[PDB]
DNA sequence: CACAGTGATGCAAA
DNA sequence: CACAGTGATACAGCC
DNA sequence: TTTGCATCACTGTGCGCCGCAGGCCAGATCCAGG
DNA sequence: CCTGGATCTGGCCTG
DNA sequence: CCTGGATCTGGCCTG
DNA sequence: GGCTGTATCACTGTGCGGCGCAGGCCAGATCCAGG
């Protein structure tokens, strides 16, 4: 585990905390900038390219069909192989959270600039409510695609919501969604499994099951300890969605998921308690039916993020990490955030 | 002996703190012997009758997502806004009032005002009649606010202060609107009441909504709604009408969902381009609106019509982003002031240099221009070099004697006319858009605006060519296109403008300095109540009963 | 019904102006009916009585090259000097006081303080002898001080502003010389008496002096004459003394004829360098004075012994100027914490990096360390990072919690050891130049000085090699050679600082804004004119009537 | 007359008004400057250097037997043929004003490095007080050499001088000093056709004659269109001075005079009133018996020195004024003075 | 060991 | 056509 | 009931300087491919 | 083929 | 031997 | 006669942003030209 640390162009202003880095063709971009976007960049979608421990974000253009999304800033993120994203959720730099789906491909590639496809998709019926924090996933069984959407952070009702506590958030029901990206139809499920309502969680996908460990709820303030497998059955009929509490759970909360080899998966970074930081990283080996969480070494961290009190960051893809930790008291400029890469 | 009014009056018109306050009751008491004054704890409970949260008032109909709670006074500006490890990380520290406890406070210490206009406007006292009141609505940033050690979040150096100023309540009485009040200094410090007070950058978008979003939401709520107050014994109704004309123009371009100002799109009134501003310089109406804009951020991000960035951009005309406040499309009459004496000053300097002859010129040869400019200024003008223009320095400069004392540095005669003509025409169009009431006190100079106006458009268009071919200014299109429609519509530029709030900004540092708590958690509720108290037309005629 | 002398104290120590008095007045006067302020021409009329030129005052013998007027108030501060376009520019607007008649008027405006200190010393109110009165001198130049608009000369933004302080008075009785007064708060902005305001920069030599000199020869004139005063109605006998204590280092290397800060003679008391200083570090003593110093000037102007210029500068000791004002060699307290506070910061600095074990580093990492011990100091003892090191940081920097703090970002405790051994023999060592009494606040910490300098001088040395190996700072030799010899000389240091001449620069920022006419030609008059009665005993004594 | 703009290096600060430039073997040196000597230049004269439009101050050595001196500000400057410098009198940083005598003359020459000799000359008998703004000339009279001195500026004497008037200036006697640099003495004439004070005026040395024109006097404050020629006769006794008044003088004071050519002398720059400034030039022939003051061209002012208020400045030595402007407002920085040359054929 | 505020709160005294 | 000071002076009104 | 005074963690005066920040847009500037 | 000085340049002392 | 775009860079609008 | 009130004078500040820098001194590279 080597930790490197990364300079960053005349754009260091665009990174804010809650970006999302897709991945297409082995190139990595960006998501989610600060504030609105501006005429140096229109679409706010950045060519992420770090390349001897530098980084440039490069403007990338759409395609003529596409839809000019906003910054989300708390999305949920998931691949789907025709390679393509699902976006779903987020904050609008408004702070109003958004209950649109963006589905961003690549439209066309040239030499080394890429032209993306933004397409807004319909969701009808049991359609989730607008909300942040929360995760998507893709599940195949028996040659069928179904989105798996777990709960997350959301406003208070329009019945319920005084401006006294406007900006006062709850979270979500703990209901499960099954997002059908053919049609666009959303289906919900009460599982008796899930009691507490969860936010800021990892979701890892094998073939027909998501397996959702770590969280943080904010009923009753803590960071449980659970790891709960859903499997989605597609039969011809009606789906079958069963969830199942296992032991081996983590207390995680924010943690950053990558896929080093196929089916090992590791946990970087997150907090255990509120004052207290998560050093340690956990490495996930998954299997036919069991899974297992085991330790691996502690990775060479910096005088500067074991004193930190916050970080964030999210992945790459190609096993590496890319965190940030926040810099010297902000001030009038010379760097906000102190970036770094950790590889694995 | 006084009351415990007089005394909170006189302590807070004079600028006395309670420290200094404490030392001359103390000295009054223990020399003179029999207590003229009041202590201190008879001053606290005499301004809780002031503060919003005091008087009853209901809603008709109960306003959306609010309480009707009515003791409801300083409150948490950030709403609730969840401050986890988990989130967004918040660095801010904010204090407000509730948007109706302030509308009820302020109505009720304007009362006897109220009661006396429908007493000399010759007409009844017991009306409850639908009053109609009119307020103006302020918000700028401000900066070397300098933050203080001690625990607590890393604050910036910045500040973010939000007012309203009552300006004019009317009355249905038969079929005419007769007017009850009016405010006769409404650029003044006395009558811009502060509302909310933050300590972020202007230019932070996420902490920006995430404060004032609450204001923007009760305001939306009691756009629509009635207030029934008991004013005197007798309830009465109020409808109100808010108006946001205290911006400064990038943060209309900010709020509104516009680009910045280098863009090609300049006007925040029309979708004019900069090359088409420089063509027609005159001919221009009002179109752009907070619907419209909305409408046009919609169409940019659904993109119906399936086009690139650039016909996208010309479809919207530069609507990029969400607007979140609805302002009033208008002229700060303040910063086109300043920004028209820069371009003035800017043409001082170039016509010293002979540009529209020698059309190449090194840094040097501007800066002697520079030099010489300042030297001279000092000499005739009295008039000290300042780096960034100021108001003062704007009302000295924009006289034909200081364009005499430059044309003491030009050899040529056809410059001097020019430049003559330039200053006639400038002073000729500028009383319109100062004056409270130019329909009344400068009807001839509002007549003839448009006239003055293509003159100084084909002034600019011929004389000056080597400035203004191809591009202008923003508030030269401004103070030359849209002047007319904007008094034919509201009545007055500058009665409007952002002044009175700068000159609240001017109150907050010393109220910051000298009448608050030195600590980082208890400034803002602090700053934010004296304030407050300070402008309480209830207190400003104890400090008046000389001439009554 | 108030005295005017009691609503001109209630308008001046509340910081009030004469519109806000007016106000104030003119509301209760038509609330009331009565009239319990007192209108403000009688504020006028009772504000001549405590200002300079009012009372009679005699001298013997009399004043070389000063007038025998007594009446004479606020004076311009060029004193004549030519402002035709044949000579040397000017470019200031300057008023003062003359220093005999302030000086009277300070005196006299203490007369009940005199008296009552002469009471509780049990002697005898109609007592004539000889009164040796001690004052304080202080000078300051200020920045960001802007200009005006309108007509007048090119002025700058700077402001210099002369000031005294009566520290104690002493009669002789006996054998013995008793006191009668002491000033109480030495550094308060309550006894900095302003003398001169002038609109110049205190790097401006030629300005400098032409506005400092007839000050100067006032003051010379009269450190050697006697002043007869009817105070009491019993004529008293005072005789005074000069101790210019309240400036800072560069100001008296600028004055007194020496070179700059960064020379290699680093001490303004002695004649060491800087390379014996980084050697010896405890053993020195003070040798320099104002006759020395003309002496060397004149040892350099004339050259009698045929030298080069460095030979010429070895002898005379870096004396390259004529000094012009007589100080004494003393220690600013003030800039010796700050001084002492930045260094300790570049300490933790260059002690979070180890430059101890590498000693080659780019400016980026050094940034980096920068950053590090910023984000803690506001994490754990909630200091804001400042960019000037100001008197309050140094006062909240110089804690144990605060190496404890920073020893937290350290790996080794050999570092650990060497860190909280050099903070506590610092705060050893600091009260004792900071109280107003060392021999009775802390004469434990005063009769060891030599042994906890002699320690942190062994402890820069080895455990700091890679900082304090042939250079050393000027006010670390400062604080480790000289104040016992400063100590025993005066008695104390802290009481002699410039705090008060810097809460006089707020008090100034505040008046020229809030209490004075916005005009060139008069708001000198008028920021002097509210200083002075600001300061101003009398009306003080008004304000302490709860006893 | 061509003018041009000179740029000057990273010393601007050390020009003020009151220099003096003294010219040695063709090269020319810069003495007076702001404030004490600094540690970058103990001795304060430096290498006055202006080649291709720029201009560089380079420090100069002294010899060990010299001594150093202050930077005076208003002395009285004269050359004498080894050639050496005489200078008296002017302003001590400290504003006080000396009576001493420096002499100061090249010790030894390297490549384009001069080291000169700085030397303090006694004074004894009829002496002249301390002063400024005045002037002294060599004259040649059968084999010997005599320096005349005029009166000048100078405080209040010690029993008249008040702290509350401390820094006002009176006018000299306008008694005439014979100062030989043999022996160091000095004695004084009353001549009854000089009977108002002079300050800042212009003096053309002949052989025998100085021709004294111009001045401004603090009595009556006016500037004088007087010109007077001292006539100085060195016989084997006492000395003869002889004063006549002639006309043809010019309302002039603190002018700069360079010699263009031999008996042409150049007038440059100066106050005919106090608000009003002398933007014309004047041109002295001087002859055998009768000198004429005639008009020459006017140069191409620059718009920045017609609407000054002040100049200052003095002369090369070449034909050649170095006159400077101050600086265009001045933000504290960025050249407070700005300089130029001025060239006679 | 700078010092005179800065205002709300709490408790003792009148 | 920003507006509420900033203090000394001068003159009118009044007791 | 109404007065009076302690208590709490902080403030400022302790130095400088010039055009900047932010964003947008058209013209050089240059590097590699139709 | 040195090498002996002129001369920038950056670091360090006080504000 | 072009030449067709990427991409710095400086000037101009509001504070 | 003496005490009180009010006009007059030409100006103030709030209207924007940043980082270390100014001044001086001294030692160490750095470079250019004479044997
Ligand atoms: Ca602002
Ligand atoms: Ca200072
Ligand atoms: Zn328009
Ligand atoms: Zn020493």
């Amino acid at each position: 585990m080597s930790l490197q640390m990364v300079t960053v162009g005349h754009n260091i202003a665009l990174i804010q905390p809650g970006f999302s880095l897709m991945n297409f063709d082995g190139q990595v971009f960006f998501f989610g900038q600060k504030g609105w976007p501006k005429r140096s960049c229109p679409t706010g979608v950045f060519h992420f390219d770090i390349k001897q421990n530098h980084l440039k974000l490069k403007p990338a253009i759409f395609s003529k069909d596409s839809c000019y999304l906003p910054p989300l800033r708390y999305p949920a993120t998931c691949s789907y192989k025709k390679h393509q994203y699902i976006i779903h959720g987020g904050k609008t730099p408004n702070n109003e959270l958004s209950d649109k789906i963006y589905i961003m491909s690549v439209a066309c590639k040239n030499n080394k600039k890429v032209t993306f496809r933004c397409t807004e998709k319909d969701l009808v019926g049991d359609v989730p409510e607008p909300r942040y924090g929360h995760s998507i996933d893709v599940v195949y069984s028996r040659g069928k695609s179904m989105g798996v959407l777990f709960g997350g952070r959301s406003y208070m009702p329009s019945t319920q919501r005084t401006t006294e506590k406007w900006n006062s958030v709850a979270d979500c029901l703990p209901h499960v969604f099954l997002i059908d990206f053919e049609f666009g139809c959303a289906t919900s499920y009460i599982l008796p499994e899930l009691q507490d309502g969860l936010s800021f969680h990892v979701s890892i996908a094998r073939n027909d099951t998501v397996y959702i460990l770590g969280g943080h709820s904010l009923a009753s303030n803590i960071r449980p300890a659970n790891l709960y497998r859903i499997r989605v059955d597609l039969p011809l009929g009606t789906p079958a969605v069963n969830c199942t509490v296992l032991p081996g759970g983590i207390s995680v909360s924010s943690a950053i998921l990558t896929q080093t080899n196929n089916d090992e998966f590791v946990i970087v970074g997150g907090y255990q308690l509120e004052n207290q930081k998560r050093m340690v990283c956990s490495l996930v080996s998954l299997g036919d039916n069991t899974i297992e969480i085991s330790e691996m070494e502690t990775p060479d961290w910096t005088s500067d993020i074991k004193h930190s009190k916050i970080w964030f960051g999210s992945n790459m893809g190609n096993g590496t990490i890319f965190l940030g930790i926040p810099g010297d008291n902000k001030q009038a400029m010379s760097e906000a955030f102190y970036f770094y890469t950790l590889r694995c | 002996g006084l009351q415990p009014a007089v005394c909170l009056a006189i302590r807070v018109n004079t600028f006395l703190s309670c420290s200094q306050y404490h030392k001359m009751y103390r000295t009054v008491k223990a020399i003179t012997g029999r207590q003229i004054f009041q202590p201190l704890h008879a001053l606290r409970n005499a301004e809780k009758v002031l503060l919003p949260g005091y008087h009853p008032f209901e809603w008709q109909p109960p306003l959306k997502n609010v309480s009707s709670r009515t003791d409801v006074g300083i409150i948490d500006g950030l709403s609730g806004l969840a401050s986890s490890v988990d989130e967004y990380p918040v660095d801010t520290i904010a204090k407000r009032f509730r948007y109706d406890s302030a509308l009820v406070s302020a109505l009720m210490d304007m009362e006897e005002d109220i009661l006396e206009g429908m007493r000399s406007q010759d007409l009844d006292d017991y009306l409850n009649g639908p009053f109609t009141v009119v307020v103006k609505e302020s918000c700028d940033g401000m900066g070397d606010v300098s933050e203080k050690h001690g625990s607590g979040p890393a604050v910036p150096e910045k500040a973010v202060r939000f007012s309203f100023t009552v300006m004019r309540i009317t009355i249905e009485h038969g079929s005419q609107n007769v007017k009850v009040f009016e405010e006769p200094k409404p650029n003044s410090e006395l009558c811009c009441k502060p509302l909310c007070l933050m300590l972020a950058d202007e230019s932070d978008h996420e902490t920006l909504t995430a404060i004032l979003s609450p204001l923007i939401a009760e305001r939306e709520a009691m756009k629509s709604s009635e207030l029934t107050l008991e004013m005197g014994g007798i309830p009465r109704t109020f409808k109100f009408i808010f108006r946001g004309t205290g911006y400064d123009e990038k943060l209309v371009r900010e709020v509104e969902g516009l680009e910045a100002s280098g863009s090609v799109y300049i006007c925040t009134l029309c979708d004019t381009t900069r090359l088409e501003a420089s063509q027609n310089l005159v001919f221009h109406s009002i179109t752009r609106s907070h619907a419209e804009n909305l409408q046009r951020y919609e169409v940019w991000r659904s993109n119906p019509y399936h086009e690139s960035v650039e016909e996208l951009r010309d479809r919207v005309k530069g609507v990029s982003a969400k607007p979140f406040i609805e302002t009033v499309p208008s002229i700060d009459a303040l910063h086109c002031d300043i920004g028209n004496a820069a371009e003035f000053y800017k043409i001082f300097q170039l016509e010293i240099g002979e540009v529209y002859k020698h059309p190449n010129a090194s840094k040097e040869e501007r800066k002697r221009w520079q030099a010489t400019l300042d030297k001279h200024l000092r000499k005739r003008m009295n008039l000290k070099p300042i780096m960034r223009m100021n108001g003062n320095f704007a009302r000295k400069l924009m006289t034909q004697e200081t364009v005499d004392a430059v044309c003491e540095l030009i050899p040529s005669e056809e410059r001097h006319e020019a430049l003559r003509e330039l200053m006639d025409l400038y002073l000729k169009m500028k009383p319109v858009w100062r004056s409270s009431c130019p329909a009344k006190e400068c009807p001839e100079s509002l007549c003839q605006y448009s006239f003055n106006s293509q003159r100084f458009a084909e002034l600019l268009s011929t004389k000056f060519k080597y400035r203004y071919e191809g591009k202008i200014t923003n508030y030269f299109h401004k103070t030359l296109a849209h002047v007319p429609e904007i008094i034919e519509r509201d009545g007055s530029i500058g009665a409007w403008a952002s002044e009175g709030n700068q000159s609240g900004n001017k109150l907050f540092r010393r109220f910051r300095k000298m009448n608050a708590r030195q600590s980082k958690c208890y400034e803002m509720e602090d700053v934010l109540k004296h304030h407050w108290l300070y402008t309480s037309k209830y207190l400003q005629k104890f400090m008046n009963a000389h001439n009554a």
